[PDB]
């Protein structure tokens, strides 16, 4: 309202005129977080520090040996 | 604490089957049926308890089960008579002497008859009935399991909640 | 195994009254509304009914209506689901996961690992719910009575992971006032035992239409003006002589001359024609000499 | 010859703004004493028109207006207008000046959260499915085992099509529990798959099957079509921020834990308004910055107006309106500090203020027959005329407030429409807030 | 003799509220006294509530302690019936730990508001007579079956589809046991071992109650309504799987994005005829317990048009208004109290004190003479009426302790002297001022 | 070929066609 | 014409803080004018935070409403440039829910000051031409620039890739060579037919390039966090960064530069708003910026001798005196009618609008009668009315409309004191 | 994270009926609060009913103010 055959065939059935189509969310994604080499060789403290971390884990009091013995 | 200090008193009769195995008797019937090589009407199950011993005749059925558990003779197992699965308790104690070393432990043979029943009153508050429905337990889903490694913590229970309670408990 | 134990085993002290067992700090097996106990009693079980992997919306009461005598009986409440399309929110977005990218070639191998998943066993922790419940749910295809999966592979939601969404069958009848009235109309006349002719005035809506009668299973026949001489010849012998057909698709320039279909107690116009003397034939083409 | 008609569905319900349908302004600018549901406010009016060009020009970021005036004049009824008037499509964001106080994430966040998803965004997305019946189905192996590639075969009333496809979508159909028969729809941008139902073909192959069946798909196996999607710049904030696309173990598990709100970090923003700008270059993307409306701004806290000083100051913001009805009280947080309207000085010259102002007696008997005929009542003349008095006793939300009441009582003894003597029942049964705070007065010992 | 989990409680007499057909209320009727002016208020705005079309009205009750403000919200809350939410809050039931004010009046209000949806589905229910299961000898895991339905008039034979089959044997079902499937939904569920067989079995396997064989035709149609408030639709929707919040109460500050999804799809189904939506009430006792935040969300909520009728109810004066420094009517600020109609209680004489005291020996199962009721209906009026309410049940137990069966006078007398009213404790907590404590 | 399982009024049965291991062995 | 996310808004039509090489400040340029001494001392601060050798050091901006000092610092971001840190915060900003106080300002500081690094990387670039494969698998591809020709024969690990990707003669890729990532940009021209579209690469097909890249010292702190650290740059969820941690990184980045295998890029810090910092929070910055890696320090304030936040005392500026010795104070001034003008014209040229002399005289009177922001705010509403009027150049009588539409606050106050009764709680 | 009640109410039971048999035994030790001038006035009201158990420790309290 803002031919005929158009009216007609919109009373008829909405399909007629336009097809309802499948909706599906909208997809999306970013470009990477860039690390560099030399911060995934020299830059993590799990790596760097790996030396001293293994004596407080000898230094455990949850080492098999110190439970027997404290058992 | 409103919800505790109301209680219910219910009573219900349990019923189960122990013992030693001491046979997996898978029966023929004297013809199979037309087209097949051979057909297991039953299997029997010899059990044995220090008052004495008998067979329970079962479902073929039941065979699948005492594999997937793995029942061997000389086991002591347990059968729920209100919902007829099986389950392993361990070897009998009797045959504790049989290595220097097991990697299993060993339990006593059980007392009293191969099958039991009694009648127990279980008494629980209202307050138990809405935590135990707002927070399940015997999980084997992702939901519960994650559910139950994660730190425990009180929640707001929802008065839909308390409302079915009160609607089940009036039935 | 520790509640049989427990529970049965009780009387008396095991060494003269001395010493705990192993496993006696382990109390809560114990308590009544436990879940061994609460498996052990049947009856219990019926007082914790929220499991994690049902939609229960509570108790309700429900009607039962025979097919005969039109009797009905009324159960009392009983556990109910909730209905499958209240399930209906979507994200307007789904981005993918954000990922790091390094220029090494042993950075690179690990963040393969982790896009595969870490390890056999931590990935089949997750999704199969344990190692074990893998290795069982590899050969499960040749068990009777097989036990529950644990996994993410136990959860299944209504509609999938996916957000996307099809539009239904049904979408036919929420959008046309006409089928709207259409289908309350035949489905009365169904009940009726009437039989029907529908005729309608662009193939295009035919089709639409046809959509419609395989989706309600109420058995059909169409004889557009693109069918052939023959077709038609076998369409209206099986419309007559026949019991089975409820309703025959006609658009009136094609099947509303000569046609003798008197099987027809009602007829239907989806639509009309600028010109009348049509519709006339189209009726009187059921309304005639052989009917009673 | 005979003639029938249904339509039994129930029509929406009336409520307090419904009457509005927009400012009702000439082509000039100059407002009509009444249309579109308002009466009165002239200058206020004409001060909204200037608004709504402000916002359809698209040229400017955080410029801010404050409605102020007395209760019961009529502040959100323009600003309900002014949502009429700029059409659906712009996106208007109501709020109100209490809810800052969340309990997952700070007040000076839940206000970005507010302006960002007051900035929609319209995309030209471009899909590409695969669907059909699957006729085949087969993996294939490789060495350190692996699985190389799924081969597929799938069919349409076009015909059929075999495909070949990565591993990651084997892993989606074995989760869907996809087999051969079944009816399915893949799309290839997201890896995302869907299960539809078993093919119509094979619906009479079992007495008794839980299944439900699907009509065989229309047109090529594989095709793109593209979708026109409405957003927020927030919607993409958020989804990336706590992401569930992709088919993965990870985030497919974050589909099902708690969904705690948090603390979106600058960084996370600065990075989509470089996408979203890139989508605009490529004319993909088309931007449609809209309203953020915060009623009863006169309780954000002083962390929260200061905090407005720099988001009003962006250059993103979207343009905003506030709305307060307060005197000279003292500011929320300061526990000393008094000003006008309830809001510092330092904000209050951030924005322009419209002044809003007291009906006349003839007004409010405007609004009350307007009133009246929205909620589909009739009313006899003298009785309007005697709401028109109660109106200037009291107040006009009172005097709307005693007309579906009366009507009730009109029916209830058999009239058609009210008459004096129904309203002069309704008024005795109601008291408003003058008279009821009387005889709360006098008994004042007992309460 | 049985005890249910609903007793006897302060107000479990009142039934409705004892309106006329032409909106007048009577004397005493539906266990409802005195109190015309407000029940007949009361009245108009629950026709209002009953008609649907207008959302967001508000109303509050207010007058003296003990009049009865709480009975005519109960009042009406029986007359309205079941079918229809009516939701009860107290004014400090908002302050959360979980989460914010304004979402605890949220979902106050959702909840509120219910969504009615009839379902129906065709069932098959009968007493089985076999199954067989096919299983491959190693295979791709294809397995295939029959089973056979039995009922007192007919029986017949079904050909098993695949993903059918996994749930009989996952629940366990074996002949003998009578069943109900739902063809749609693809659940069975079971009623219980028909009598005849179970005598032909082996060692046990089940130990419960029997049940009868079904009759006449063995496919029949169920119908189900559901009632869903807004509230549990927005949790169902805020995640996968979420179901268990609706009882854990666990769900925290639900998206607004989805709720707004939600409206939309509601209405959808509402001129689909898929669903019915049922307007209700909200009633907030003490609802001078709010924060002035909380008021302020309130001017502006109550204007959707998801809105549900409002009540409220107070005991307040001229008092300030909870979290700030401003006096104000009810302890409600203007803001609000303007956007209500107010209805206002009366204190009772003795002739309606009288009456309320009869209607209340009848609920808790006493009687009296009529020279007690003229002591107690004194004491009911030198004190508070819930005091004389209070002291029935206490002079009906002294009553039975010494073999009586109509209270008398000397047992009013003797409870009255035994347990306190608060104005004699207040008396003689005078006389021993030092000895309680932080006076 | 395929293994069957019944159950009926004339109580349970299972069957094996011939040449399958049925191996349901004693013990 | 299309739109940015970056529409006109307050501050757009500042573009530098502009001075002379000498560092006086011209009359008006890069859009600002006015305040010679502050921008003059703005300019100092700004050699200071480029040359970069001196930690912990901070700056007051401090004078009445609107007189440009949000300007002078908006100016300032700009000059710097990028490339240098410079982070922007509210003081009500650092009042977190999800964690303390003194973290939020903690690792403020620390997103502000950045370790720069330079590696090399063997990267391929060209237009395929050929690619080869049989049926472990060998496979073979021909490449191309303007300038050049070569084949490769292939190993397993490219195989996998190239096959992954579907790789077609005519595309035109770059290669990562040490990971065997894939980037595609595009078609060539010359097989545009039978999708973007590009000319093939100059120079040699395998370049040795070398790339300069720069991290916040945040952002090495939070990556150490956890699994996937980095998840919480973006997510927010950084909750609470144990000490130890930081304690260990500062250790590793000082040695870092002894060894001169990366250098450490100062930065800036405003925090605008600083004036509602509690004493819990001055106490903090006290002691913060005393360390070698603290940044250069800007804040903002508009307020009189006041109290200060969380407790009864006063002082200046509402921030503490323990606090203010730290650092030195710049004062702007107000405006004269000049200056007023003059920043009218620049904020006309801005949103592309343009008024009568005597319009601008004016709407001059306005903005001394009621402070700028309201003037500055009639320009824009003065052009929509002119447009509703089909006008071009703004008029006195399209001002003197918009004058009596929208209120300043001094009118409003006024025109409330006249209905007193009628407004909530006075 | 706050032990449910039913849980420490389970144990004194369990506890109660081993001293019985002789399974076990129950040795009572001390509580030191050093400082106890500030705890609060809802925490002095809930040692009113702590120090009324069967099973509680004794305790000692150290204050040092007027
Ligand atoms: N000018 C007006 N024309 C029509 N209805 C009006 C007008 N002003 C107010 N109203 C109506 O009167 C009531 C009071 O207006 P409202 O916007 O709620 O006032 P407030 O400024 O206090 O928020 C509402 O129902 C509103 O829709
Ligand atoms: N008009 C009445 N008719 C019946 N019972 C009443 C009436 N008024 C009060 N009551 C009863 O008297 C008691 C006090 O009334 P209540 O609702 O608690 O008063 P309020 O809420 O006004 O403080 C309740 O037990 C209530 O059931
Ligand atoms: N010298 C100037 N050049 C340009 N704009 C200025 C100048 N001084 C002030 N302004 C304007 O004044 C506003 C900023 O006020 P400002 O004094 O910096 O903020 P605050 O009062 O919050 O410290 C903006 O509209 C800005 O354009």
């Amino acid at each position: 309202k803002n031919l005929v055959m158009q009216f007609r065939k919109v009373c008829n059935h909405p399909e007629l005129f336009e097809r309802q189509e499948t909706w599906s969310p909208f997809h999306i994604s970013l470009k990477p977080y860039h690390i560099s080499k030399f911060i995934y060789r020299h830059g993590q403290i799990r790596v760097f520090n790996h030396s001293r971390d293994r004596w407080l884990r000898v230094l455990s009091p949850f080492a098999p040996d110190y439970i027997q013995r404290s058992l | 604490n409103f919800r505790r200090a109301i209680g219910l008193r219910i009573k219900e009769t349990k019923e189960v089957y122990e013992g030693e195995v001491t046979e997996l008797t898978p029966c023929e019937t004297e013809n199979p049926m037309g087209g097949y090589g051979k057909t297991i009407s039953h299997v029997i199950i010899g059990l044995k308890t220090a008052k004495g011993t008998k067979q329970l005749k079962l479902d073929p059925s039941i065979f699948e089960s005492l594999q997937k558990e793995r029942v061997e003779a000389g086991d002591v197992i347990y059968i729920e008579a209100n919902s007829g699965a099986v389950k392993r308790q361990g070897r009998c104690d009797t045959y504790a002497t049989e290595f220097d070393l097991e990697a299993e432990e060993y339990v006593p043979l059980p007392k009293g008859d191969v099958h039991k029943k009694k009648e127990i009153i279980q008494d629980v508050t209202l307050h138990d009935l809405d935590v135990a429905n707002a927070r399940p337990q015997g999980g084997q889903d992702i939901l519960s399991m994650m559910g139950q490694l994660m730190k425990p913590k009180k929640t707001e229970i929802t008065d839909k909640l308390r409302g079915e309670i009160n609607k089940v408990v009036n039935k | 195994r520790l509640h049989q134990l427990r529970s049965w085993g009780a009387p008396e002290g095991e060494s003269h009254q001395r010493y705990l067992r192993n496993k006696d700090f382990l109390l809560g097996v114990n308590f009544p509304l436990s879940f061994p106990n609460l498996c052990s009693c049947p009856l219990l079980k019926s007082l914790v009914f929220s499991s994690h992997c049902k939609a229960v919306s509570g108790y309700s009461d429900q009607v039962v209506h025979q097919r005969r005598s039109a009797t009905s009986s009324l159960r009392r409440c009983l556990l109910t689901e909730l209905p499958s399309f209240l399930c209906v929110a979507s994200p307007r977005v789904t981005a993918v996961p954000l990922d790091s990218y390094c220029n090494d070639r042993s950075a690179e191998y690990e963040r393969r690992v982790l896009k595969e998943g870490g390890s056999l066993a931590a990935k089949q922790c997750l999704l199969n719910g344990a190692p074990e419940l893998a290795a069982d749910w590899l050969n499960r295809r040749s068990q009777f009575f097989p036990e529950p999966a644990g996994g993410l592979w136990s959860i299944r939601p209504q509609n999938g992971w996916s957000f996307i969404r099809i539009p239904g069958k049904e979408s036919l009848i929420t959008d046309s006032g006409k089928l709207y009235a259409l289908d309350v109309l035949l489905t009365r006349l169904k009940s009726q035992g009437h039989r029907v002719l529908i005729y309608s005035q662009m193939t295009r809506m035919i089709d639409l239409l046809e959509e419609y009668m395989v989706y309600r299973k109420h058995t059909y026949m169409r004889l557009d003006g693109s069918s052939k001489i023959s077709e038609r010849r076998d369409m209206v012998a099986d419309f007559q002589n026949r019991n089975d057909i409820f309703v025959f698709l006609l658009s009136t320039r094609a099947g509303g001359l000569g046609i003798n279909l008197t099987a027809a107690d009602t007829v239907i116009f989806y639509d009309s024609d600028w010109n009348p003397t049509v519709d006339q034939q189209a009726m009187d083409r059921a309304h005639r000499l052989g009917q009673t | 010859k005979i003639e029938e008609v249904k339509s039994t569905t129930k029509t929406q319900r009336i409520a307090s703004h419904s009457h509005v349908k927009g400012l009702g302004l000439d082509e000039s600018g100059l407002a009509k004493q009444a249309a579109s549901g308002l009466v009165g406010q002239e200058n206020a009016r004409e001060a909204c028109g200037v608004i709504v060009e402000l916002i359809k020009s698209k040229k400017m970021a955080g410029r801010a207006v404050l409605l102020a005036g007395p209760p019961g004049t009529g502040k959100t009824a323009l600003a309900l207008a002014i949502a009429q008037e700029l059409g659906s499509k712009v996106p208007f964001c109501p709020m109100v000046g209490s809810e800052v106080y969340s309990t997952e994430i700070k007040k000076t966040e839940v206000l970005m959260e507010n302006f960002r998803r007051a900035i929609g965004l319209r995309i030209k997305e471009t899909k590409e499915v695969y669907e059909g019946e699957v006729t085949e189905l087969t993996p294939c192996e490789t060495e350190n085992k692996t699985i190389s590639h799924v081969i597929i075969g799938l069919k349409t009333a076009k015909g059929t099509k075999q495909l070949k496809l990565d591993p990651s979508i084997f892993e989606s159909l074995q989760k869907e529990r996809v087999e051969a028969g079944d009816v399915i729809y893949i799309e290839a941008n997201s890896g995302a798959v869907k299960r539809q139902g078993r093919c119509d073909t094979y619906a009479t192959e079992f007495d008794l099957e839980a299944e439900e069946y699907v009509p065989l798909p229309k047109g090529d196996v594989h095709k793109k079509k593209e979708i026109i999607q409405d957003v927020t710049l927030h919607d993409l904030d958020v989804a990336n921020a706590r992401p569930q696309g992709g088919q993965d173990i990870l985030s497919m598990m974050g589909q099902l834990m708690k969904p705690k709100k948090t603390e979106i970090t600058d960084k996370l923003r600065g990075e989509i308004n470089k996408v979203v700008n890139k989508y605009i270059d490529q004319g993909i993307a088309e931007l449609v910055p809209g309203v953020l409306f915060v009623d009863e701004v006169h309780m954000l806290d002083i962390e929260c107006f200061t905090y407005l000083h720099r988001a009003l100051e962006s250059s993103i913001a979207p343009i905003v309106i506030f709305a307060s009805n307060r005197g000279n009280c003292v500011i929320r947080g300061t526990e000393d500090i008094t000003s006008p309207h309830g809001i510092p000085l330092d904000l209050l010259d951030r924005v322009m203020i419209i002044r809003t102002m007291l009906y006349t007696p003839q007004e409010m008997k405007q609004i009350i027959k307007i009133r009246a005929q929205t909620e589909g009542i009739n009313i006899s003349e003298e009785a309007l005329n005697h709401l028109g008095e109660i109106g200037t006793k009291t107040t006009l939300r009172y005097s709307v407030q005693l007309l579906t009441p009366a009507n009730l009582l009109a029916k209830i003894n058999g009239k058609d429409s009210i008459e004096k003597e129904h309203v002069e029942e309704i008024s005795e049964l109601f008291y408003d807030a003058k008279s009821s705070a009387k005889i709360l007065a006098d008994q004042q010992d007992k309460y | 003799d049985v005890t249910r989990i609903e007793r006897i409680g302060a107000h479990s007499h009142i039934r409705g509220l004892g309106l006329d057909d032409a909106l007048e209320p009577r004397q005493a009727s539906q266990g409802m006294v005195g109190q015309l002016a407000a029940r007949r208020a009361a009245g108009v705005v629950l026709e209002m509530i009953r008609e649907g079309k207008i959302a967001g009205r508000a109303v509050l009750i207010a007058g003296q302690p003990g009049t009865g403000k709480t009975a005519i919200a109960m009042g009406m809350a029986q007359a309205l019936g079941p079918d229809t939410p009516f939701t009860a809050i107290a004014g400090s039931e908002i302050f959360s730990l979980e989460m914010s004010k304004t979402e605890a009046l949220t979902q106050a209000f959702r909840r509120s508001i219910g969504v009615r949806i009839k379902e129906e589905t065709e069932i098959i229910e009968g007493e089985v007579v076999e199954i067989q299961i096919d299983r491959p000898a190693t295979g791709t895991g294809s397995k295939v079956g029959k089973l056979t339905l039995k009922t007192t008039e007919m029986e017949t034979i079904y050909d098993l589809g695949t993903k059918m089959i996994e749930s009989l044997t996952k629940d366990k079902v074996q002949a003998g046991d009578v069943i109900t499937i739902d063809k749609a939904t693809g659940k069975i569920s079971k009623l219980g071992r028909s009598f005849t067989r179970a005598r032909d079995y082996d060692a046990m396997g089940s130990q419960t109650k029997f049940v009868q064989c079904p009759d006449g035709e063995l496919q029949k149609r169920k119908e189900v309504v559901h009632t869903v408030s807004l509230h549990e639709i927005d949790v169902i929707n805020s995640r996968t799987q979420g179901f268990l919040a609706l009882f854990s109460g666990d769900t925290g500050e639900i998206k607004s994005e989805v709720r707004e999804q939600i409206n939309a799809k509601v209405a959808e189904w509402r001129e689909e005829g898929k669903a019915e939506i049922i307007p209700g009430v909200l009633f907030i006792d003490e609802v001078h317990m709010l924060d002035i935040e909380s008021f302020s969300f309130l001017n502006r909520a109550l204007e959707s048009d998801m809105a549900p009728v409002l009540i409220m109810a107070t005991n307040r004066g001229i008092t300030r208004i909870r979290g700030t420094s401003y006096q104000s009517p009810h302890g409600i600020p203007i803001d609000l109290l303007d956007r209500l109609l107010i209805v206002s209680t009366t204190p009772y004489s003795e002739k309606d004190t009288k009456q309320i005291l009869r209607i209340r020996c009848e609920e808790e199962d006493v009687e009296m003479s009529e020279d007690a009721y003229t002591v107690l209906t004194r004491i009911g009026l030198e004190t508070s009426l819930r005091y004389a309410i209070q002291l029935i049940t206490a002079a009906s137990l002294v009553c039975r302790k010494r073999k009586g069966t109509e209270v008398q006078v000397d047992d009013i007398k003797r409870v009255y002297s035994l347990f306190l009213d608060e104005s004699r404790s207040t008396q003689y907590m005078k006389e021993y001022q030092d000895a309680f404590l932080f006076n | 070929p395929m293994v069957r399982y019944c159950s009926g009024a004339q109580g349970s049965t299972l069957s094996f066609p011939p040449g399958v291991p049925a191996p349901t062995a004693v013990s």
